RNA sequence: UGCGAAAGCAGUUGAAGACAAGUCUUGUCGUUCGUUAAAAUGGCCUCGGGAU
């Protein structure tokens, strides 16, 4: 297990908040990956938990298990507004494009926020849908005319219709990613799975599947399916290349690794893949995350990070030299 | 380097120093330094001063 | 501030054979006349001393195995190269062959001649094959698989055989050295029983060694000399020895300042050490009650308390031997830093070193003159207050009881060249403190009488030593 | 989940000690390291370890100044004539290649009073004539001796001496005004006799009562206010 | 000096020597916290 | 061809008047306690005090 | 100087706690207590080496 | 750049501009202790010469050892040689010989100079 | 103090002003002009719940 409960990178991929916690209560901190900050928003209750965090376009939204979503401005370390539904449900996933914040409730009830009014436009529930652990509400034109949502098999649904529209069959596990790589392509994976299935929006046909060595913990798109990162749960980073172009099962091209100069491994949590550049994150000590840029184009299939961390190190004191005899302090005479 | 503790008239010693004291101080809030002004007698043609910090705590040479 | 100073108060090849100091003797019933060392661990070596073979534990330094079975004199206890079987000689020309360490059991017997087998060596590179040299006069080359022929009979030598080396590399090739003064090389490759030459000597040989593949030691008459094969003529000759020399050892890669060592017996009471790395040159000697007829070192790799082993003709045996809360013990390997600031306690000071660290300048001129004070150690204290500028103070409050300690020691120093400067300096002082207690104290006037006769004495001797350094001159 | 799961110990975990603010917890014993671990309750991971080599923890506390929430500082000491300070503020606990450590090894002329480090407490004295604040550290001496040092420059402040052979002790603070406050040292006798001294004013002792119906006594301790286990962050919270 | 220039030392024990976008805002402002 | 340029440093600056007496140092240290600032009788040297170099 | 010889006392009831610890609790030789600053956490550690976290939920 | 204090030796690096070493290289009354009134009147030994080989891997030191004043050997001045090796690592000096007295009795030492490369690869030098 | 070698070879100390002590005689100098020109008893760190 790792002491990071849930991270993400920014959309432009240069700051990473991550939640974890301290004593009982979790605390949510932001770094800069491209190169430390000691602020944390802390939540003063211990059962309050973090369920969900996107970040906002320098605002990041943080679902709540007590039933509402916090608006969290990173500069001021306070949250300046609170969407609280009706209910005290804990919000499964959350969404948003531009004014546009859809969420949905452990009671499968799905909301829409206005971020700009701050009002709750409308809340519905659709039946076949018993559960609902993911929601990505998809790219068409400037408004959302369609919703994915998933927990074990994965659905299509339209807002003004408020019905289904096509399900794809799922994992039979509970899904646990469910991004859109392109049009009419979405990928989606599960927990505890090393497959992420390629499904076709439109007709509804598996393109492909994926395969990773290790379960899946996280995911990201580069550019238009140009490429995909995925985190191991065994902290090893997997690139697939051109996943869209046998051909039902394609595995990994590149792997990328993390060992320190003794030989320990460090896990990789999270990672980002813009268009050339990928960028790598693990954790130091207990919960300080570090950080490297790398451009995996030229990266050998795979490649081994070595980096410095203390292990037995001799401990120097500036004011001392080898033999433990003050710097200051003359030579003594010896025959 | 003598310091006196004057409610006992006790002395704590820092002896073999590179040379003779000039001048003493005690630096810091709470006394976490001493700046002392060392001379070096043995060359008369001159005169030779080192400026030696120590850290309290330990009397070891924070920098000469 | 910087830790306090600490007052300052041969070769290395000699230094290292010093350290043979536990020195054992034992008697033996007659002249032990060879030893030889077991080429494996233990590395227990044997004597050949009147009727019986003595094997000795190097560890225990005392007999282990017994070979009494010879009825008449026995000759060699030579081991093989492996170290399980020895070969002896007898007089009546019978060399028998037993395990060692299995005295009782007799693997192998033969009757090399009716005359005496004085020498019988296992052949190094070869194990199956022995050699015996008899007074015969003929060496013959035995085979323990043929106990009735000899595989070769070396002959060609006009007198007693008492000699035979085998050359390391050189399987072929046999040394032998009569006592006509000739040194005889064979080859066992060819027919033989002819040499391929003859090197003289000019004097008896007593032994042959093969120092190297290419030189070959042999010591006779009043020196030995090393030849090279190659040559074929002597490179180098020591003649250091007073007595006929009669035997000598080579040990080689052993753990001392010095590569290789080459062992030498006088006959004079002798053994010295040669070094073949500075051209054969006496490098270190030992001296003994009687004549010395076999020596031995232990090998090279002894793996223990190294052995020096001399054999006199008394039957006298002399050994010297070179002897060779359940965290406490986490030592931080699985940590990230490890820090280390413990310092070790300076070496113990001494009594007067104490006294001068803490200023006491009277009383470490008394620990100076104390009974059983090393002569050096007690000028150091002397030099190190005079040097400090205390040599008045030091010297205030004394009286005629305490100041005798440093006039008697003034009257053993001034004789000394070393310490002459320095007790002149320090009486030159007390006279000129103390003359006014001199006149009331009759005893401090006699040591003062015995000390001007000293001196005068020293003055005599100075003026001699000037006399003696201008005659020299003269010569040159 | 254990604390030590993550890096185990290699002994008996003589002393513990919770980070006054940052959610650490600190180990010592005669493994002579000090481990620190990251306590989330489900992780626990070692932040970092320190090896001193030679020297036996029989007790470690952090401690942060009063006044100066930026000075942070780790102190262990066992059965040895010295003390170790490990300074952990700025960036030195996690970034920093090495440790800043000292050791405090001189007491003044007290050597005779002072035997071992291996009992000692940390608290706050206000020097009330010029108001400011500093930490001091108690030690427990042969014959009833409390010596009592500078936290940072090891100088001998004071020492209190009690009757009997002394047990244990404990600190006391009595908030007087608005930013002001009084130390009071509490130690104990075996027989059972505690003695309550005024380290403000030179250590003299205010008052003397014995413990009820006590005979054997091993450890005295104070609760419901700030003490080592609860430290304050303000003089406010004293 | 054993390379071409030469060192000299004056008596004030000096020597000589004689010879031949939102995000840009943002990362300001996290860095000023 | 040839040009002359001091290179190295000099004394350390002292309050060389014989009558104040325990005011002589003039070096004086961070008010963040980070580094000393030493005149010397050509230049004024920063030395930081916890890694013990002159930083400037 | 025996295991498993710890007890909570309740203030100002003075009454010692008697659902925990129990005879599963594992604690050992106890050796070192420490109470969280905030949280309610309760660090235990033993003879063994083994440091255990128990949280009170009230905290 | 190597300074002969007296009876101790500075190595300064004008480059930096910080003093690199101070090592003692002669005997006496030191750092043993604090010269007070009458003792402030010793003269400890004086490093008159200091030279390096031409290879540099050899420090070549003479000293002049002082008597203390009101004895009878308070005239005669002691002259002695010292020669020091240094691997590049490390940085101090260790000694190697010492030669007491050369060139005679009360006969200084006037001048040294080392050998040049074509002899002896440096590992040589002269004394007059 | 100058030259010289380390041995040595040449030479040098004066005029005031102020104060303390005795009782007019002496000393001293946090003071000047000129000449190459002992002693306040006061010694140097530590880091060794369960079975049943």
């Amino acid at each position: 297990d790792s002491p990071v409960l849930q991270s993400a990178y920014d959309p432009s991929g240069q700051y990473l908040c991550y939640v974890t916690v301290a004593l009982d209560k979790q605390r949510v901190g932001v770094q800069p990956t491209q190169r430390w900050n000691e602020n944390f928003l802390y939540l003063e209750d211990s059962k309050l938990k973090v369920t969900c965090l996107k970040w906002v376009n320098v605002a990041i939204i943080l679902g709540m298990n007590n039933g509402e979503i916090w608006l969290y401005s990173v500069l001021a370390n306070e949250v300046t507004y609170k969407f609280t539904t009706g209910n005290s449900y804990e919000i499964k996933d959350i969404d948003l494009m531009g004014n546009q914040l859809w969420c949905i409730d452990s009671s499968d009830a799905f909301y829409q926020f206005d971020l700009l009014q701050f009002k709750l436009l409308q809340h519905f529930r659709i039946n076949n849908c018993v559960q609902l652990n993911k929601l990505t509400i998809v790219p068409a034109g400037d408004s959302v005319a369609q919703l994915l949502v998933a927990s074990h098999s994965i659905s299509l649904i339209d807002i003004e219709e408020k019905k289904v529209v096509m399900t794809f069959p799922g994992h039979v596990s509970p899904v646990s990613t469910l991004q859109v790589i392109t049009n009419e392509f979405f990928i989606s994976g599960a927990e505890g799975d090393r497959f992420l299935n390629v499904y076709d929006i439109h007709s509804g046909m598996t393109k492909c599947v994926l395969v990773a060595e290790s379960d899946i913990k996280e995911l990201s798109h580069s550019g238009q399916a140009d490429s995909i990162a995925v985190t191991t749960e065994d902290g090893s980073l997997e690139i697939f290349v051109d996943p869209l172009v046998g051909n039902k099962s394609k595995k990994s091209s590149k792997k990328i690794q993390i060992v320190s100069k003794d030989g320990r491994k460090v896990p990789i949590y999270n990672a980002f893949i813009n268009k050339d550049l990928l960028n790598v994150s693990w954790l130091q000590n207990a919960t300080m995350p570090y950080f490297k840029n790398l451009q995996w184009r030229e990266i050998p299939n795979e490649y081994t990070v070595e980096i410095s961390l203390n292990w037995n190190n001799k401990n120097k004191s500036a004011d001392r030299d080898l033999h433990g005899k003050d710097l200051a302090s003359a030579t003594n005479y010896v025959e | 380097m003598s310091l006196w503790q004057l409610e006992t008239n006790s002395q704590q010693f820092l002896p073999r120093l590179n040379g003779i004291i000039i001048d003493c101080q005690v630096l810091g809030p709470q006394g976490n330094y001493y700046s002392l002004i060392l001379q070096m007698t043995e060359n008369n043609s001159n005169s030779d001063y080192q400026f030696l910090l120590l850290n309290a705590s330990d009397l070891t040479s924070k920098l000469s | 501030s910087t830790a306090r100073p600490r007052i300052i108060t041969t070769t290395p090849e000699q230094r290292y054979w010093r350290q043979y100091t536990s020195a054992q003797l034992v008697k033996e019933h007659n002249s032990v006349t060879h030893i030889s060392f077991n080429p494996q661990h233990p590395h227990d070596f044997a004597v050949t001393s009147s009727t019986r073979v003595q094997i000795f534990s190097s560890r225990t330094r005392q007999v282990i195995k017994t070979f009494s079975r010879f009825k008449d004199v026995v000759y060699s206890a030579s081991f093989r190269s492996d170290g399980k079987l020895l070969c002896a000689g007898d007089a009546t020309g019978l060399v028998s062959v037993y395990d060692s360490y299995n005295p009782r059991t007799i693997l192998l017997s033969i009757n090399a001649s009716t005359h005496p087998t004085h020498v019988t060596k296992f052949h190094t590179q070869d194990n199956k094959i022995l050699a015996t040299a008899s007074d015969d006069r003929v060496t013959r080359l035995w085979d323990i698989s043929n106990a009735y022929e000899p595989q070769l009979e070396l002959t060609g030598a006009t007198d007693y055989v008492r000699t035979l080396s085998f050359i390391p590399a050189a399987p072929h090739l046999v040394a032998t050295g009569s006592y006509d003064g000739l040194i005889r090389l064979y080859d066992t490759r060819s027919s033989g029983s002819t040499p391929i030459y003859s090197l003289n000597h000019d004097q008896p040989v007593e032994n042959v060694i093969a120092v190297s593949p290419t030189q070959i030691v042999s010591c006779g008459g009043n020196n030995f000399k090393v030849w090279d094969l190659t040559s074929n003529k002597k490179l180098y000759e020591r003649g250091n020895f007073n007595k006929a020399v009669t035997c000598l050892d080579y040990v080689e890669n052993f753990d001392s300042p010095m590569q290789s060592a080459l062992i030498a017996s006088s006959l004079d009471g002798h053994v010295k050490v040669f070094d073949p790395l500075d051209n054969f040159q006496v490098k270190f000697g030992w001296k003994f009650s009687g004549p010395v007829l076999s020596c031995a070192v232990s090998p090279s790799t002894a793996q223990g308390n190294r052995h020096l082993v001399a054999g006199l003709s008394s039957g006298l045996l002399a050994i010297r031997t070179k002897k060779k809360m359940r965290g406490s013990e986490y030592q931080g390997d699985q940590e990230h830093i490890i820090h280390n600031d413990k310092v070790r306690s300076q070496r113990r000071m001494r009594a007067f070193e104490r006294n001068i660290n803490q200023f006491k300048w009277s009383e470490a001129l008394d620990n100076a003159f104390v009974p059983g004070m090393a002569k050096e150690l007690t000028l150091t204290v002397l030099q190190e207050l005079r040097k400090r500028g205390k040599v008045r103070v030091a010297l205030y409050g004394r009286d005629e009881s305490t100041l005798e300690p440093l006039l008697n020691w003034c009257l053993k120093g001034i004789e000394d060249v070393r310490s002459a400067s320095i007790v002149a300096d320090w009486v030159a002082v007390v006279l000129e403190l103390y003359g006014n207690t001199l006149e009331s104290s009759p005893v401090l006037q006699e040591l003062m009488i015995d000390l001007k006769t000293k001196v005068r004495h020293e003055i005599h001797k100075s003026k001699e030593a000037q006399r003696i350094e201008g005659m020299l001159q003269l010569l040159t | 989940k254990d604390a030590n799961a993550s890096h185990p110990s290699h002994s008996a975990i003589q002393s513990l000690s919770f980070h006054p603010s940052k959610p650490l917890l600190l180990t010592g014993g005669y493994d002579k390291t000090l481990r620190i671990y990251h306590i989330d309750g489900k992780t626990n991971h070692l932040v970092t370890s320190l090896h001193l080599v030679g020297s036996p923890i029989q007790t470690c506390t952090f401690y942060t100044s009063l006044s100066n929430q930026n000075q942070q500082n780790i102190f262990t000491a066992g059965r040895r004539r010295y003390m170790h300070s490990w300074d952990l503020s700025l960036e030195n606990l996690t970034h920093s290649q090495t440790a800043k450590i000292e050791k405090f090894s001189r007491l003044y002329g007290h050597e005779s009073t002072q035997r071992s480090f291996e009992n000692f407490k940390v608290a706050h004295l206000q020097n009330s004539q010029t108001n400011s604040v500093h930490g001091i550290v108690l030690l427990q001496g042969n014959n009833g001796w409390i010596n009592i040092l500078h936290s940072t420059s090891g100088l001998w402040l004071m020492g209190c001496k009690i009757e009997g052979v002394i047990t244990d002790f404990c600190i006391d603070y009595q908030p007087i005004s608005r930013g002001k406050f009084r130390t009071i040292l509490i130690a104990v006798n075996a027989y059972g006799e505690v003695w309550e001294f005024d380290l403000n004013k030179n250590g003299h002792v205010i008052r003397r009562w014995k413990d009820q119906g006590g005979v054997g006594i091993t450890k005295i301790q104070v609760g419901g206010g700030t003490t080592t286990t609860c430290p304050a962050l303000q003089i406010s919270k004293i | 000096n054993y390379d071409t220039d030469f060192i000299f030392l004056d008596i004030e024990s000096t020597l000589g020597v004689v010879g031949t976008s939102n995000s840009d805002i943002f990362a300001e402002q996290l860095h000023k916290l | 061809q040839y040009k002359l340029s001091v290179v190295s440093g000099g004394k350390p600056a002292l309050n060389n008047l014989s009558s104040v007496t325990g005011n002589k140092n003039i070096a004086r240290l961070s008010q963040d306690q980070r580094n000393y600032i030493i005149p010397f009788n050509n230049q004024i040297k920063v030395y930081s005090v916890e890694t013990r170099q002159c930083v400037k | 100087a025996v295991k498993d010889a710890l007890r909570l006392v309740h203030l100002p009831s003075c009454s010692v706690f008697s659902n925990w610890p129990t005879s599963g609790t594992p604690l050992g030789k106890v050796t070192s207590v420490a109470f969280s600053p905030s949280g309610g956490l309760l660090a235990v550690g033993n003879e063994q080496g083994k440091v255990r976290l128990w949280k009170l939920n009230h905290y | 750049l190597y300074f002969p204090h007296i009876s101790a030796v500075q190595i300064f690096d004008f480059y930096k501009n910080e003093q690199v070493n101070y090592q003692y290289l002669t005997s006496g009354v030191n750092n043993s202790m604090g010269k007070v009134r009458f003792e402030l009147n010793l003269q400890d030994p004086i490093i008159t010469d200091l030279k390096f080989t031409k290879d540099g891997q050899w420090m070549i030191t003479y000293e002049i050892e002082y008597p203390p004043n009101d004895l009878l050997s308070s005239k005669d001045l002691t002259h002695i040689l010292k020669f020091w090796t240094k691997n590049d690592n490390e940085t101090n000096w260790n000694l190697k010989t010492k030669v007491i007295n050369p060139h005679g009795i009360s006969v200084p030492i006037t001048k040294i100079l080392p050998s040049p490369r074509s002899v002896n690869n440096s590992q040589g030098c002269l004394t007059a």
